[PDB]
């Protein structure tokens, strides 16, 4: 579509190196950093994500909790009496 | 040579006690690589074949 690789942009002076599939293992270090890894990429991130779901969760056990309580019924059968 | 693909390629295999580097090299355009290694592989997998 008026687009592929040979015009994208001009680069100089990069070299890159890069194995085989077949010469290196697939889950390579998967526990051994992976899981020290989420923990560091949750951290820069929990932040920002918690505190606003964190409000909804407290709207949701007010706003539930006050409907009960509009349901339920009030002690206002005095001024009638016997 | 028909559509004028490569400034250069050749066929090589280097030779050592144990090893070797059996394939090819070639020379050609910025937008002639993908075209050339294209029919390069083609014609080793004709042999193989």
């Amino acid at each position: 579509m008026g687009r592929q690789f040979g015009h994208l942009t001009r680069v100089r002076h990069v070299i890159t190196y890069s194995l085989s599939p077949f010469e290196q293992r697939a889950f390579p270090h998967y526990f051994s950093k992976g899981i020290p890894n989420v923990l560091r990429r949750t951290r820069a991130c929990i932040l920002r994500v918690a505190p606003p779901f964190v409000a909804f969760y407290l709207v949701y056990t007010w706003g539930t909790q006050e409907f009960e309580k509009s349901k339920r019924k009030n002690p206002a059968a005095y001024e009638n009496d016997r | 040579a028909t559509n004028k693909l490569c400034q250069s390629f050749q066929t090589f295999n280097i030779c050592y006690a144990d090893t070797g580097l059996l394939g090819a090299h070639f020379v050609c355009d910025h937008m002639s690589i993908d075209d050339m290694m294209f029919v390069l592989q083609g014609q080793w997998m004709r042999l193989c074949t």
